[PDB]
DNA sequence: ATCGGATGTATATATCTGACACGTGCCTGGAGACTAGGGAGTAATCCCCTTGGCGGTTAAAACGCGGGGGAGAATCCGTACGTGCGTTTAAGCGGTGCTAGAGCTGTCTACGACCAATTGAGCGGCCTCGGCACCGGGATTCTCGA
DNA sequence: CGAGAATCCCGGTGCCGAGGCCGCTCAATTGGTCGTAGACAGCTCTAGCACCGCTTAAACGCACGTACGGATTCTCCCCCGCGTTTTAACCGCCAAGGGGATTACTCCCTAGTCTCCAGGCACGTGTCAGATATATACATCCGAT
């Protein structure tokens, strides 16, 4: 049976940071959970705040707010900064 | 046909995020194509993040791989990345510490 | 097919608990640290497995499993990575 | 006579060791079978994965280190060097568990 | 320009409970909270429980499983004999 | 014409509940008609279980009403309750008590 | 208009903090307790206050408003109940 | 010789006196220029509500006592009747702040 | 202060293996192309309530001083815990066997959602008089020093 | 081991907030239809459980000694209690206008349904990164001087 997982796109992003060092099985695992832990952080956020305002659609507004609630200080500077970037560049193509 | 995870300059995936995110609403909701892209940058952002600390230390121990201890060190080494991930870590050990009062 | 357990709780060996606190990183223990530590582990392991053997009760199971103990650990706000 | 060590090296020798070593600590079989016996009063007749039983130990070593370093803290604070079960009570006290 | 409240089930719960006792407008304002509050981690335990066993909609077993979770020990028992007391005798009915 | 939530011989409303769960599942996402009579059943009895210890606590101080103060001390005196509601009343005060050796005069 | 406000963190007078120390049930108060306590009640201020902030700017408003106040409040795990 | 009571009656006498009572004990005014000059780094120029400032005023006061509470324990453990930054400092520490 | 054996600990040497890393083959799910409609943005308007200011009053804060009780520093006793040795115990590893129970696929069958009236339940506004806040006067109980 | 002071009851006066009543309107009820979620039945085959024997690491009990926890005095200085003098919070009242709360209109952005084909998942195989010994080199530790 088909199980989906973040391991490709975790050795994406490690081979691009780090031409040169590999993983363990046991490290991709933990960072498999990492990142399903903060996408569900994520959208539990941008879902009770949408529900907040009385709407019904989840748009770039509200995630970008729950980014800022969630992550501390330059931390969330630099991921709206990366964030908007991002969302220019798909807009502008 | 172009990947609309090419289109933004991200690795990872847009369309999955999408459907996860549209899994996830409450029993009406409508998610925008504009949302999964800001999503997708968040987490590759801190991916990137995590894997520049921990690659760090694996270079200071003069070796290759990564393993669980590595990614322990830089998280509790990291003041921002410890304060943001709480949960614990499956065979990472601690942070080496020895009070002055006990030498 | 089935067996009954009497008293398994001084299984946790003076050794071992004196491990643990090397570990945590103290110098010197008194005696009856070894019974609290029992005791309070013992709490702490009855409170999970009952959040765990409801977990696998709901499911029609009959086996435990490592979902299940990872879910009620996330339930008792006790996140733990790298078992799925 | 024979070569004796004053009281205290080896405890700091052996912090250093565990500390940074990175295995477990309690033996497994004595471990499986109190976790058997703790499982069995809510329900008879159960059986385990070997993953879960591990599951279960690293997070009892994990907090059972965190409360020990808690404690050693309480410690040093009353002015000793010795834990004590009154410095377990009030980490766990101010913790808010019991 | 209608709001909701339960402050008359409230107040029928009291008459029901301590036939000849007030209640004062703040302690029934916190009493709407509380109820929210319960409801509220009611429907979020069930929602998850639900998306753990990879079902689609939430039944008296959900409903049951979380408040066994939830509430301790007396408190969980009395309540799920009130639970299942009501709901056979809304079948029945 | 009857209502569903006196076929159930209760006092909180049902249709109001069931409404109110079916938005707040996921997407998709059904509401059976038992999980609201079940859902509803709970919070009637919890409701009433503070509100007996709050008049009992009343009645000592010889009043007819039930104030915020009232709720803390039912809530903070029980056990099961405490470690329910974790909240902070408003102005519901906090329960007295002074330790046995800040009592000077060593009596 | 507008105004600035120089240094209002001295309005937590020397009574003030007192009559807190009594409620919490202390009998004897040192001297640079007044201080830390103002440090301490800034820096829950502050994260609370900046909080309540986001929340107030997401929805277009300029008023903050006790509803956003207890969801931030919520948000850090310290729930209030009496205002909604 | 005029009247005078022995340091610690008149302590425990405020003590019974506003552990019984229940309304606020910060002035209001004084909070209300501290909130809107906190206030004014994040966002210029911004408007408040009446209840939010009383909200934060019972929040505020709601952990300050919980805080002097585990204080006031601090210090019975380690021998003394006086509380001290340290205290608060351990206070703060165990419970996972900063 | 040496000083000097003893002994844990770190290094740079073969060696052997199993665990990452990459190549292949699918196939299920992501990417265009229209289409409809419902949610959201925008403009206009009403009016609630938030801000700013003025004046009197009094409760609360700031200041100063005397002193008694508590925090902290030295000094001793002895007993409980750490360090080593020789036994004794059961954890651990390596096999073998076996069946209870977790997954996986199909079949209806019974559930729950949608839609169109329709009417009573619950919300908003309005009174009103009694529960409760406030005030004044005894009665009682501590508490400190003769 | 009494008198001064703080507190607790007890009775009277007034006042505004809780409880009930009335109008009304909008959403809970009731039939009737229809689509699909899942409750069972059967089958596969994975792995959790139960023995059996040898090795040996590690608990275990005992002896001895020393250093750390309390116990006891003793000093001094720091915070508490009380009286005076400022001061600014508080309350009542007024005034103006910004911005929150509704309403109507329009438009555009996203969900739904087909086609289509190519990124990821399972699976297999290889070779080299890292366990494992180990023989020195040495960095401390504690008794002796």
């Amino acid at each position: 049976t088909r199980k989906e997982s973040y391991a490709i796109y975790v050795y994406k992003v490690l081979k691009q940071v780090h031409p040169d060092t590999g993983i363990s099985s046991k490290a991709m695992s933990i960072m498999n959970s990492f990142v399903n832990d903060v996408f569900e952080r994520i959208a539990g956020e941008a879902s009770r705040l949408a529900h907040y305002n009385k709407r019904s659609t989840i748009t770039s507004r509200e995630i970008q707010t729950a980014v800022r609630l969630l992550l501390p200080g330059e931390l969330a500077k630099h991921a709206v900064s990366e964030g908007t970037k991002a969302v220019t560049k798909y807009t502008s193509a | 046909a172009v990947s609309r995870s090419q289109r933004a300059g991200l690795q990872f995936p847009v369309g999955r995020i999408h459907r996860h995110l549209k899994s996830r609403t409450t029993s009406h909701g409508r998610v925008g194509a504009t949302a999964a892209v800001y999503s997708a940058a968040i987490l590759e952002y801190l991916t990137a993040e995590v894997l520049e600390l921990a690659g760090n230390a694996s270079k200071d121990l003069k070796v290759k791989r990564i393993t669980p201890r590595h990614l322990q060190l830089a998280i509790r080494g990291d003041e921002e990345l410890d304060s943001l991930i709480k949960a614990t870590i499956a065979g990472g050990g601690v942070i080496p510490h020895i009070h002055k009062s006990l030498i | 097919h089935r067996k009954v357990l009497r008293d398994n709780i001084q299984g946790i060996t003076k050794p071992a608990i004196r491990r643990l606190a090397r570990r945590g990183g103290v110098k010197r223990i008194s005696g009856l640290i070894y019974e609290e530590t029992r005791g309070v582990l013992k709490v702490f392991l009855e409170n999970v497995i009952r959040d765990a053997v409801t977990y696998t009760e709901h499911a029609k199971r009959k086996t435990v499993t490592a979902m299940d103990v990872v879910y009620a650990l996330k339930r008792q706000g006790r996140t733990l990575y790298g078992f799925g | 006579k024979p070569h004796r060590y004053r009281p205290g090296t080896v405890a700091l020798r052996e912090i250093r060791r565990y500390q940074k070593s990175t295995e477990l600590l309690i033996r497994k079989l004595p471990f499986q079978r109190l976790v058997r016996e703790i499982a069995q009063d809510f329900k008879t007749d159960l059986r385990f994965q070997s993953s879960a039983v591990m599951a279960l130990q690293e997070a009892s070593e994990a907090y059972l280190v965190a409360l020990f370093e808690d404690t050693n803290l309480c410690a040093i604070h009353a002015k000793r060097v010795t834990i004590m079960p009154k410095d377990i009570q009030l980490a766990r006290r101010i913790r808010g568990e019991r």
